[PDB]
């Protein structure tokens, strides 16, 4: 699980070069920050971008 | 040479079998019977499965061959899973 | 082993509960087939208008209660208890009445509505 700096209905993450997982589901993705205004899962990635 | 192995484990397996059958006439008369020790150790225990109980022994398994476990249910297991990688 | 109805601790529930692939989820009419261990299910699917076949490849059911019963196995949802036929109970504890399904994350407890789509 990537390090975050805020926790609830808004959330901001910061990411590496590696891939991250939880449970049951892998996923690859690149360096970066994200910021999200719901608490959905978020990765930086195409298919999360759109 | 390995044919009275094999006809050891035939003999086993029907004294097992034989076990299994006093077991069932114990469930419908009563009953005083051999695999009682380890039904009431295990009822009384808080050991969910029975790997951990019987730690692998053959008369213990089958002994509570025919009784409720946490290993009967499929849907409790979770395959790990990649996701598509990129476009 | 054939699963048997069983009615102890019947007046200390408020619902039931599925648990599908591990992870505990909200239960649908269009859902055709789960695994029951309560006769109480019955009249809350049918007063709902739902039927279903009982197989043990299915989803299972638990049901929320007020009261703390069983004991915490890890990797296991909720609380677990074994009834005096030695068959097992799955029930979710809860401490406040505001409680749906909670998942964990590596600091707080958040609610979902869906595992796919939350911090879980």
């Amino acid at each position: 699980f990537p390090n975050t700096y805020l926790e609830g209905s808004v959330r901001v993450v910061t990411t590496f070069d590696s891939e991250y997982c939880r449970h049951g589901t892998c996923e690859r993705s690149e360096a970066g920050v994200c910021v999200s205004t719901s608490g959905r899962w978020v990765l930086n990635n195409d298919y999360y971008r759109s | 040479i390995i044919i009275w192995f094999l006809l050891l484990s035939v003999c086993l397996g029907s004294l097992i079998y034989s076990t299994a059958a006093l077991g069932v006439l114990m469930s419908n008369l009563g009953m005083p019977s051999y695999c009682t020790g380890y039904r009431e150790g295990y009822l009384n225990s808080t050991n969910v499965t029975i790997a951990t109980y019987c730690t692998g022994s053959i008369p213990c398994s089958v002994c509570l061959s025919g009784l409720d476990s946490l290993d009967t249910y499929p849907s409790l297991e979770t395959i790990q899973i990649t996701i598509s990688s990129f476009k | 082993h054939v699963m048997s109805k069983h009615t102890d601790f019947s007046s200390e529930i408020i619902g039931y509960k599925a648990i599908d692939g591990g992870v505990t989820r909200d239960i649908a009419s269009t859902d055709t087939c789960f695994a029951n261990k309560h006769a109480d299910f019955d009249t809350w699917f049918s007063q709902r208008g739902g039927s279903y076949t009982n197989d043990k490849a299915c989803p299972l059911i638990a049901a929320v209660i007020t009261r703390e019963v069983g004991f915490v196995v890890p990797g296991l949802p909720g609380t677990i208890l074994r009834t005096t036929n030695g068959d097992f109970l799955h029930f979710l504890p809860r401490v406040f009445s505001a409680v749906g399904n909670i998942c964990y994350t590596p600091s707080k407890l958040i609610e979902y509505t869906d595992f796919a789509t939350s911090a879980c």
